[PDB]
């Protein structure tokens, strides 16, 4: 309907992003907004439906938003770019990229929800990015909804003073309207689709409902008190002109004060509503256009330094087959043009802009011209990095913009191609996925070099696997990471062996007396090291010596308990009686057999890899975290009571951190972090060694 | 709001753990507490430990009450030893005279416990004697002319032998 | 139904015409050999000691690659075999490696035999399960031979010993063989679960 | 005998208690048939001591 839209100036353009908890209504709210703007013609649902937003097959089948959707639309004299963020704990990279690219946030809460710790963590991210936010209390039609309880929870456990701007009529399936505070009006909705195509304005029922009047005027007085206590200039105005009036003015200076407290990072305007019942979306859009920042309302140091150049920030990438390498960016300074050479700051190289357009997330429109403060999609940028600056003419120690930091992925899996012939396809798909999502690290394991995936969570790994299966066509298999054990001997043991092989010509005889003992310089030589001591015999060992080294190395590569490498032993050759004409290969075979027998009859011991676990949690969750660490055999090294946090530093084996991120998040309700780094190899006590051996052998 | 006890140094009142986080959780500022402690104990020798009581009131107001140092520190300073004995009774770390015990009792009588419990100095002397017994410090009636140094030399050689034995045991355990 | 009454007669009222302790030791040796093969060869990934047991025809005999060559690691995913001592048996070594079930495809370079590590994949795991089944079958054949030797000893003693005594000892040996083959099957199942 | 020994040793304080046996070690042999379950054929074979 209204697909053709006109670009506007800075004061009439806004860019914002929607954040909330999982299943809080971001996609539904965006769909309702598009339906009211006219771009969307038919009203659908996420269950059945799933219109322009969440266009992927995985997002349609799982009922969740995986990747952020960028949309552009027009309100009454306002052109606004919206970003529907995923809102999961495993897509915090996407959330942070969409917060960093542009300012302005809409934090959606559920009335009968509480804190919804994902909302808390996205709130912390937005606070770190220093962007204004507006609170939208959705799901007002759901049973058990409580606007007052939600506001109290926001005040208490979010640590931010809210500014109530709307009062709902009902809570439990009787929320049929809202009452505005700044305008002193009531908005009603009586229909199924679009709820009358508009909102019905009958201000406070024309001086007829005393209870509604008293509640509305008390709410207005409270809002005026809050804004006056927050802002100083508005406090001065209230002091000077409208003190005893308590009715300052309808919508000019009160709205100015609320805009100032929105932009001053000291207040969030709270508006109730319900997207599914098509209620409050138009008031939400009005408040978005009246309060949320324009691109230049915040004094950008980058723009202040340079505005005549073409500084822009490429923040997202896409690898669609037909389009090619697509780049989502934000234009900061100047007006950008297609088919013009552009320069990168990180890659100090020139790129040709094949074409440029505006994202509506389902089709290409090929917008010819775009100005500053706009989200744009560019085609043909093959050489692109996740965080980089793009300029023109190279005006200027470098014009580099701090982009997106890798969130240090914590969950580990191993990917399995179905065949060696299909392995190149898997590697190409993994490279494409790595260049798309920088939080999905792929590494090669040092020992038993399988290809491993490092992601943010089990859901992230599962959806990456599904995307690989669907988009590239590979039936791959996931598996737990393998633990590289080591082996050692506990007591010195002797061994003898004799080798004869009469093949005809070249008769030979080897007789080896050797003994293997534990070494003492394990800390001196933490790497896999061996001591090689030959006794005083035979007077000359060069080829025999080389055969000795080769054979004993081959014997040590394989262990007699778990097939694991052996380390930290001393092998001493007591006798090496050879016959004239022996081959060095047969000598090495004899010595390998003798050493294998010695290590077999040696009271062997197995060693596990040990690393540093650094866990950051709260205080009410420290006890379960410590209990789980002790269950998984973590020796606590230190505990530090940080400011409103607790950091535990301990030593935990590799074999006992299988899927630790999921368990930690379950125990801490998602509010916990941990870091790992391998330090040394420790020796198991006999109890754990026997337990591991029994597990590996089955039940016996 | 609650009762808080803390072993704090005379002037080394750092705003860090394990004292800063507790007061921050309570609600009062830690910088003000450190400044008040330093200004109140600026005339006390820095380095010695002392117990103190912190009272926190609603509106986040704090007050400080400071008592006499620990009897452990008093007796260790009197005996001239840096650390106590491990095997109490079987080995002796130092010697403290009943005269030193009486001096310690007199200087510590002006604490909250023995002030609220108005008792003669005999009870305090007996308590100091029991504390010395726990410390492993023998309490001879009147013997300090040079035998104190004579015992100090043999105590030093015994401590060196114990350190050597501990190092040998640690090495044997590491190699085991 | 219980259906199988275990018998442990004494081994000590006999002590002379058969050694039940010796038979049990031989069966335990068979089990230990199977476990050692499983640990050394089929861990997850081939190692220079894993292909040291592939028999190669030489002078109308069977010799191992470790015996007739020098096996080492050049690259992290490569195995280098130097047949300097026996350059004649190069083609036989290639045949042994290629029709070995361990999925090693070697490249002939005159004498420097080059074996890459193929991968750890579903196909590789399936071939490893096949090798585990083959080795379990070979261990079962070895156990059958061990049991046949004890039966032959009983046949040798079957001229003056009571028929009931011989039958009881035969039942005991059969029971031990059944227990050991059940243990072999359990180990094979555990290894298959580990691989897959 | 092993049950008594283990229980008393683990539940008794060596520093303040002492314990002694008053029955001799198992010396009387007990025989079980073993080879052949039919009645007759002679005495059984020594199995354990009581
Ligand atoms: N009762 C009720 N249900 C609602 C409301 N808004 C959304 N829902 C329901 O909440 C569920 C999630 O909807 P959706 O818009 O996808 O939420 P989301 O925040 O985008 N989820 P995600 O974070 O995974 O992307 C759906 O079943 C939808 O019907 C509302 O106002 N009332
Ligand atoms: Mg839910
Ligand atoms: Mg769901
Ligand atoms: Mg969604």
């Amino acid at each position: 309907s209204l697909h053709s839209i006109i670009n506007p100036p800075i004061a009439k353009i806004r860019n914002i992003g929607i954040m909330a908890h999982i299943d809080a209504g971001k996609t539904t709210t965006t769909e309702r907004i598009l339906y009211y703007s006219g771009y969307t013609r038919s009203l659908g649902d996420v269950d059945d439906g799933d219109t322009v937003t969440d266009f992927m097959a995985q997002e349609r089948e799982r009922g969740i938003t995986i990747q952020s959707a960028a949309v552009t639309f027009d309100w009454k004299g306002y052109r606004v770019n919206l970003i529907d963020t995923p809102g999961h704990v495993d897509f915090t990279l996407e959330v942070e990229r969409c917060l960093r690219v542009l300012d302005g946030a809409v934090a959606v809460f559920d009335a009968s929800a509480g804190v919804e710790a994902q909302t808390l963590t996205v709130w912390r991210q937005a606070d770190k990015h220093n962007i204004p936010r507006i609170c939208f209390l959705n799901k007002m039609d759901k049973t058990g909804a409580s606007f007052k309880y939600a506001v109290e929870s926001i005040r208490e456990k979010l640590k931010a003073k809210p500014l109530l701007l709307q009062l709902p009529i009902g809570e439990a399936k009787t929320f049929k309207g809202v009452v505005d505070v700044v305008m002193k009006e009531k908005l009603l909705w009586n229909c199924n689709s679009n709820d009358g195509k508009d909102f019905e304005r009958k201000p406070l029922l024309e001086m007829n409902d005393p209870e509604l009047l008293k509640e509305t005027t008390e709410a207005r007085n409270a809002l005026i008190e809050q804004v006056a206590d927050l802002d100083d200039e508005f406090a001065d105005l209230v002091l000077e002109e409208f003190s005893e009036n308590f009715d300052l003015l309808p919508a000019e200076k009160l709205q100015t004060a609320i805009h100032r407290v929105t932009l001053a990072q000291t207040a969030v305007p709270v508006l109730c509503g319900s997207a599914l019942k098509n209620k409050g979306i138009q008031p939400l859009l009005d408040a978005v256009t009246m309060y949320l920042p324009s691109p230049e309302e915040r004094n950008y140091e980058f723009l202040q330094w340079y505005k005549d150049d073409l500084c822009a920030l490429a923040f997202k990438v896409l690898h669609d087959k037909q389009r090619g390498p697509l780049v989502f960016m934000r234009i900061y300074s100047g007006t950008i043009k297609p088919q013009l050479a552009i320069h990168n700051i990180n890659g100090n190289c020139t790129e040709r802009i094949s074409r440029l357009l505006l994202p509506f997330a389902d089709q290409h429109v090929e917008i010819p011209s775009l100005t500053a403060g706009n989200i744009a999609l560019t085609v043909g940028l093959k050489h692109t990095a996740t965080g980089d600056t793009i300029v023109s003419s190279k005006s200027s120690e470098r014009l580099l913009l701090a982009g997106v930091e890798i969130p240090e992925p914590v969950f580990f899996c191993t990917i399995e191609p179905p065949s060696l012939s299909k392995q190149p396809d898997l590697e190409h798909a993994l490279k494409c996925l790595q260049r798309e999502d920088p939080s999905l690290k792929v590494r090669l394991d040092p020992d038993s070099g399988q290809t491993v995936l490092c992601g943010m969570g089990e859901l992230h790994i599962e959806i990456i696997h599904d995307r690989i299966k669907r988009e590239y066509g590979l039936e791959t298999y996931l598996g737990p990471l393998q633990v590289a054990y080591r082996e050692t001997i506990l007591n010195s043991v002797r061994a003898t062996d004799t080798l004869d092989r009469t093949l005809g010509d070249k008769r030979h005889l080897v007789t080896v007396e050797v003994e293997a003992r534990p070494i003492e310089t394990s800390s001196v030589m933490p790497v896999i090291e061996f001591e090689y001591a030959e006794s005083i015999n035979e007077g000359l060992l060069k080829v025999s010596q080389e055969a000795i080294e080769n054979g004993i190395h081959s014997a040590c590569l394989q262990g007699p308990l778990l097939g694991s490498p052996i380390q930290d032993v001393a092998i001493t050759l007591h006798s090496l009686t050879i016959h004239p004409g022996t081959s060095t290969t047969m000598i090495s075979a004899c010595v390998s057999r003798c050493v294998q027998k010695a290590l077999k009859k040696a009271d062997k011991q197995v060693l596990e890899p040990l690393m540093n676990l650094e866990v950051t949690v709260a205080r009410d969750y420290l006890s379960p975290v410590l209990a789980d660490l002790a269950q998984r055999r973590g020796n606590i090294q230190e505990i530090q009571t940080r400011q409103d946090n607790k950091v535990v530093i301990g030593f935990v084996p590799l074999a006992e951190i299988m899927g630790y991120s999921t368990v930690l998040r379950t125990l801490t309700s998602g509010s916990a972090t941990f870091a790992l780094e391998l330090s040394t190899y420790q020796a198991m006590n006999p109890q754990d060694q026997n337990t591991l051996l029994n597990r590996r052998s089955g039940l016996t | 709001s609650g009762m808080i006890r803390a072993i704090v140094r005379a002037g080394q009142a750092r705003p860090g753990p394990p004292l800063g986080p507790i007061l921050g959780q309570r609600g009062v500022s830690i910088n003000q507490f450190c400044k008040e402690f330093n200004e109140k104990t600026k005339d006390i020798k820095e380095g010695i430990p002392l117990p103190t009581k912190i009272f926190v009131k609603p509106d986040r107001t704090f007050e400080i009450k400071i008592g006499q140092p620990t009897v452990s520190y008093f007796l260790k300073a009197a005996a001239g030893i840096e650390k106590g004995a491990r095997h109490t009774g079987k080995e002796v770390a130092g010697l403290v005279t009943l005269k030193h015990v009486y001096e310690i009792a007199r200087v510590k009588a002006q604490d909250d416990a023995f002030a609220l419990q108005d008792v003669p100095l005999s009870s305090v002397v007996r308590s100091i004697i029991g504390s010395a017994r726990s410390l492993g410090i023998r309490v001879v009636k009147d013997l300090s002319s040079e035998e104190l140094a004579a015992f100090q030399k043999e105590r030093a050689l015994f401590l060196a032998a114990q350190r050597e034995a501990d190092l040998a045991a640690q090495a044997e355990a590491a190699k085991k | 139904g219980q259906s199988q009454t275990r018998v442990n007669i004494n081994a000590a009222l006999v002590e002379d015409i058969i050694n039940l302790e010796e038979v049990n030791e031989e069966m335990k040796s068979v089990i230990e050999a199977l476990k050692d093969n499983f640990n050394k060869t089929l861990n997850i990934r081939t190692s220079p000691g894993s292909l040291d047991k592939i028999a190669v025809v030489t002078a109308d005999g069977k010799l191992a690659l470790n015996q007739i060559s020098q096996i080492s690691m050049k690259s992290p995913q490569l195995i280098l075999v130097n047949m300097a001592s026996f350059p004649e048996c190069t083609a036989a070594a290639i045949k042994a490696i290629r029709e070995s079930g361990m999925n090693l495809n070697p490249e002939v370079e005159g004498t420097l035999i080059r074996v890459p590590i193929p991968q750890v994949t579903r196909e590789h795991r399936e071939m490893l399960v096949k090798l585990a089944k083959q080795n379990t079958n070979k261990a079962k054949d070895s156990l059958r031979k061990v049991r046949t030797n004890s039966m032959n000893k009983l046949k040798k003693s079957k001229d003056t010993v009571s028929e009931d005594t011989i039958r009881l000892i035969e039942k005991q040996i059969s029971q031990m063989a059944d227990d050991t083959v059940a243990e072999l099957d359990r180990h094979l199942a555990v290894k298959t679960k580990e691989l897959l | 005998f092993e049950m008594m020994r283990l229980t008393i040793n683990r539940s008794m304080d060596p520093k303040n208690m002492f314990a002694l046996w008053r029955v001799p070690a198992p010396f009387k042999p007990i025989t079980r048939k073993g080879m052949g379950q039919r009645m007759g054929g002679g005495k059984g074979a020594i199995d354990h001591y009581v």
